[PDB]
């Protein structure tokens, strides 16, 4: 439960709680009743919504992509990562190291595309979503034998039903995930900087199992991450600047904050 | 009867005494130690040099001027060529250590100014060119301090670093760097600053040539100012002691 | 967010006495400010920030 | 001043008087541009409400 | 093997839970962990600092 | 990922295209240069180009490195 | 249980229950057996349906609005409030201060719009409903990044399923909600009167996730409030007049009641 | 953690309930609160008034 | 372990901190209190505002120059127009209170000078013209300090005040003002001065508009002196807190 | 919400359009007058019109104040 105010009266002594040294690196722990007279106020407030779990445990769209039942793009692929979007990336990067299970949800939708084809009656569409762990064979075509999913996890889903949902545990070879990596994967120090293999989570593939109709249709899949059972270490300053890339921390220099008219102005200019 | 301003730190064959110290900041409340049996993964027997590696090394001095933006040092790189600490990281594949960082700057009462001394974990920085990544030579200076810029750096197909001071090279507010272990050198009150950092990583040990676990930043928030006739050359000196250092994976010397 | 019903008040600083220095000391100085929360502080109703934005997928 | 370290410095000097103002800003922890980008302000901008006392340290 | 816990309620009741799967990564989020320890990030000094006493003497 | 995917070579001109392959990448390897030369299962300087050197020896020259699912590009301005 | 009649006989005394003073402000508590002879009648009646809970705890349409899959109106927005409708507003305003949780239901429907387009085969439609708490970013377009719902609550729903339903707790900064506010938000007393920030509950946004078809479709969403776990204070006289605005109590003067032919007429004229 | 309560019945039986969620704003409505106290709005006088006695004497 | 030089005083919603204080002088050894039942005469129930009236009020600042004779303030008049203390003495016929007076003057080590701060009971002063009596406007300055003179005042059928400094306006030796509660502000040692005064009168309460129970005098015995290049503008600030204030005799506001 | 959204100004004519923004309002601010002048990110009398004064200095003149999601209007009859 949050702390409760203690009642105090007047003072005249050599006790000096208001005077300190910020050079020590220490935050002063002064209560209001150290510098004024206060009443007794029992406080029933709770810091329940400020826990790292509640702060992080909401589903978030991290990526979406399209595919068609005919033409060049018959299937979609995406390397799993939360750095493509802005919002969950910025929340996660409040910390240096995190450790969580994942809850994964998909929202798949379809739209009829313009064409001159006639007498089009469409059957229901079933979709296949396949996760390939890093190292395994990948599908070169919609009819590739790898869709056999003998070992790779797969989820079949028919339009009109509930969204598909699955739980993924902590898969890092290291003890904790890393949001930041000051180094190289090459001992020589050459090559790409800030890149390592600690947070590699494999690729996602999506296709139509049937074509359904004699006319063209285009599907979109949206992926949602929800972190569960969270642990985090080393707090970090929030991202002041607009993200530019998914792979690195590059940015454009920006003002510390917004500007007003003067140092005594009580409004925002 | 003594003064909390006077402190002495003894490590190996070295000893530092300061007559004007705020106190000591201790990491995250964690004193450095050795890796325990229930936290290890590598199976060979480690080496522990102790007094030979755990001792104070003093680096080059920088000059605090009236317009200086600030300086940075990668801790593992800073001592990579210094003594048996350097030799032991040269012949081994894995290392593990904490630090004691002591910053020194004296001046008279008239001299004014304030410096922030901060130890930042995983200080991953950004390139001026958005497509490229900062060059190793630009990011690391083993025997020399790396300098911040005040003006923004120009991006023209290069591998430079956005060394803007108000973004701390990491594209974040510089005033919010206080979450990290830190102390302030205020010329009117302080003389030196001390931080004791433990080993911070997501893995139990790491290779010490391709990864820098921590970076030391010294940034003047209030500029240096003196009236005419006062000393004009004011240096800053950095002294670093490894703590509880251990090494695994002995092989031929070199990094490739 | 800005709201006149839940107004907070004003925070000001004034010179109680003048800054006094001897000869050969700088008569211009600076002050620094730090803001921290007390042990009775709390927040509610988690929502999205108006600080980060996006127009296309970052690559 | 925002594109510099001068935003963080509060200037004071020696005056031929007394009682003049040094600064002023409102008690708006998450909305005022004086606070909205501080560690407290960044955290506040994820939540609709706030309650508690605040500590301003001047050095 | 049912677990009875207390619900979030105002100031000034129980619910029941059973686990169905075998992995424990399948369980629900832990939303009732109200443990705090701010003394790592704040006040991280080697010698303790009393409030009424001068910081430096 | 290609190292330094943006650079200007001012001057035989050596155009570097050193690349890295993610554990996820497992598809067939295809290398293409643009302005000219294609590699599938101007002259390449490395006999073992598969290992990670797609450099060539000779406007804007673009190196395209494709191993499913990864796709990387590098633009070089030869003056 | 409601009270039971007590049997009484004839009386001749100085006890005067039928005579009183209404100037005191007191309602007389006379039973029928104070002014007539009565039998004993055990009463089994119960006042169970007159509780504030049962009186208020029914779902009520408070608003409905439209959007299209093509054209200028691609998404809908609405500031949550129960003053837009007449019925729940009038029931709630029997009291000065209320305090309740909310149960929220949605009824989303779609209709095909007239057009000359041919060969139209439509896929199933999914809708997104997003609640933004007061202070957060709002969507300027259907494809706006804010639909990422990293923190803001969202509900995805596919046509043909059950209506979506969620529970919202008491969100007021004040101890109790206010149906009436005699004052201004400005200390100067200038500005709008009867307006405060105690009952601000944020905005609602609605869109199509997919367009579904090559021809035009228009959707409507209807919102339903159900108050739960109710507390109320200070009873108030019922609204005699027809509501005119949502924001204030303005009205047009109306007769105290209906008019008959005379003071002895037993019918309504 | 099941709760057995009595159903609304005529004059002149139980049901079972279990809570599934953790918030208590998710629970069902309290329809069986039959508490009454009309003496605030009615008869709110400082001195008590007996029925048989004259209101003013 | 602390320093007797550092003291903090908290009253109502105000708090004063001084890092260089001699100590606190307490009246005649008597801490202020409220009037007791066996000492009262007026029978109605008193009002006690507390935090609303008992709190620090800061007045205008005066400039200490090299030739300044001194300043004086009637305590009741000084706060007669300030906040709820002023309002409560406006609506009431009788009042009763003590004081905490804090005087402030800082300067550097080079600056020299010494001030006497004294609280004098019944500081009845004399007119320059022997037949006449000093005018109220001349004797009282509610929001402004009253100044002493160095030269004697000329008597020509006026109602001025003999504000001679070496006679303290009361025709007595100025060096003998030490019997009264007092403290010395010596620039080399002191920074501020504090006196806690109890209620002093021959009656249990009094009307606060026609009688001033106490007067605050600040007199420089050693002049202010600095070498060129030092700050030349040195102010003095006065801060006063009423203590245990009580009021009787409520009626329409005004004094007539 | 605009103060007094219906009034008749009978007479330089000052047309007041002082407004208030709800906590919910967070969209871009757009101000338009009708009969003439538009403000987007006759002459406006206030340099800080963003704070809440959309007044202008000069039939029926309509002031439209739009900050998503709030929308307010004010009609003034200038005689």
């Amino acid at each position: 439960r949050v702390a409760d105010t203690v009642g105090t009266g007047p003072t005249n002594s050599e006790a000096i709680p208001a005077l300190t040294a910020a050079e020590t690196g220490h935050t002063s722990q002064v209560v209001p009743g150290d510098t004024m007279q206060t009443r007794h106020v029992k406080n029933y407030h709770s810091r329940s919504e400020s826990t790292i779990e509640n702060f992080l445990c909401r589903s978030a769209c991290v990526y979406f992509t399209e595919y068609e039942n005919s033409g060049a793009k018959r299937y979609a692929e995406w390397v799993l990562t939360p750095r493509q979007a802005a919002q969950l990336r910025r929340k996660l990067e409040f910390f240096t190291y995190v450790r969580f299970d994942l809850e994964l949800t998909f929202v798949i939708t379809s739209t009829q595309q313009p064409s001159t084809t006639q007498n089009q009656d469409a059957q229901i569409l079933t979709h296949q979503i396949m996760y390939v762990p890093p190292g395994g064979p990948v599908p070169d075509k919609v009819d590739s034998y790898v869709w056999q999913t003998s070992t790779n996890p797969s989820v079949f889903w028919t339009e009109g039903n509930a969204p598909p949902r699955m739980s993924i545990p902590f898969l890092s070879i290291g003890n904790a995930y890393s949001n930041f990596y000051d180094g190289w994967s090459e001992f020589s120090r050459n090559g790409v900087y800030g890149i390592n293999t600690l947070n590699n989570m494999g690729t996602l593939y999506a296709r139509h199992v049937n074509a359904g109709s004699t006319g063209p249709i285009k599907s979109t899949i949206r992926i949602y991450f929800k972190p569960k059972h969270v642990k985090a270490w080393i707090p970090r300053p929030p991202r002041l600047c607009q993200y530019e890339k998914a792979k690195n921390v590059n940015f454009q220099p920006s003002g510390v904050t917004t500007t007003r008219q003067s140092i005594t102005t009580m409004t925002n200019t | 009867g003594y003064s909390d301003r006077a402190r002495s730190i003894t490590l190996g064959n070295s000893t530092i005494t300061t007559q004007e110290c705020a106190n000591v900041v201790v990491g995250y409340g964690v004193w450095p130690d050795y890796l325990k049996d229930s936290e290890a993964t590598a199976e060979d027997q480690p080496t522990q040099p102790d007094v030979a590696t755990c001792r104070f090394y003093t680096l080059d001095s920088v000059q605090w001027q009236k317009t200086s933006p600030g300086w940075w040092w990668k801790l593992p790189d800073a001592l990579s060529n210094l003594g048996l600490f350097g030799q032991n990281m040269q012949y081994h594949y894995l290392g593990r250590t904490g630090y004691t960082v002591h910053v020194q700057c004296n001046a008279s009462k008239f001299h004014q100014g304030c410096l922030l001394v901060v130890c930042v974990p995983e200080a991953e920085m950004g390139c001026a060119t958005l497509d490229n990544t900062p060059s190793s030579a630009e990011l690391l200076g083993g025997d020399s301090a790396k300098e911040f810029a005040d003006k923004p750096v120009a991006s023209g197909s290069n591998k430079l670093v956005q060394r803007v001071v108000y973004n701390a090279g990491m594209g974040v507010g510089v005033g919010n760097l206080t979450i990290f272990p830190h102390q302030w050198i205020n010329l009117r009150t302080n003389n030196s600053a001390t931080i004791v950092m433990p080993y911070t990583n997501s893995v139990p040990m790491d290779n010490m040539f391709r990864h820098n676990n921590v970076t030391l930043m010294v940034i003047p928030f209030v500029p240096l100012d003196y009236c005419p006739g006062s000393t004009t050359y004011v240096p800053i000196t950095v002294t670093i002691a490894p703590m509880c250092a251990e090494y695994n994976g002995l092989r031929l010397a070199g990094h490739q | 967010t800005s709201d006149e019903y839940t107004a907070g008040g004003f925070i000001t600083c004034w010179y109680q006495t003048n800054i006094v220095v001897p000869a050969d000391a700088q008569s211009s100085c600076y002050i620094m400010c730090f803001v921290s929360a007390c042990n009775d502080f709390s927040v509610r109703l988690l929502k999205d920030t108006p600080f980060i934005s996006q127009q296309n997928f970052f690559q | 001043k925002v594109n510099s370290m001068e935003a963080y410095q509060i200037p004071v000097r020696s005056n031929e008087g007394s009682g003049t103002q040094v600064f002023g800003f409102p008690l708006q922890p998450g909305y005022s541009s004086v606070f909205s980008r501080t560690l407290l302000g960044e955290i506040l901008n994820y939540y609709t409400h706030w309650s508690g006392s605040i500590k301003l340290t001047f050095m | 093997g049912a677990q009875v816990s207390t619900q979030k309620t105002g100031a000034h009741i129980h619910y029941t839970n059973i686990n169905y799967y075998k992995d424990a990564a399948s369980n629900s989020a832990n939303r009732q962990d109200f443990t705090q320890d701010p003394g790592k990030f704040t006040e991280p000094v080697k010698d303790i600092m009393i409030k009424s006493l001068p910081a430096l003497n | 990922s290609i190292t330094t995917p943006e650079e200007m070579i001012e001057k035989t001109a050596y155009l570097p295209c050193k690349f890295t392959l993610s554990p996820e990448d497992q598809g067939p390897l295809d290398i293409e240069w643009l302005i000219i030369i294609l590699y599938s299962g101007v002259h390449f300087t490395s006999n073992d180009l598969k290992s990670g050197d797609a450099s060539i020896n000779v406007g804007t020259y673009q190196c395209k490195v494709k191993k499913a699912p990864g796709v990387a590009n590098k633009k070089i301005h030869l003056v």
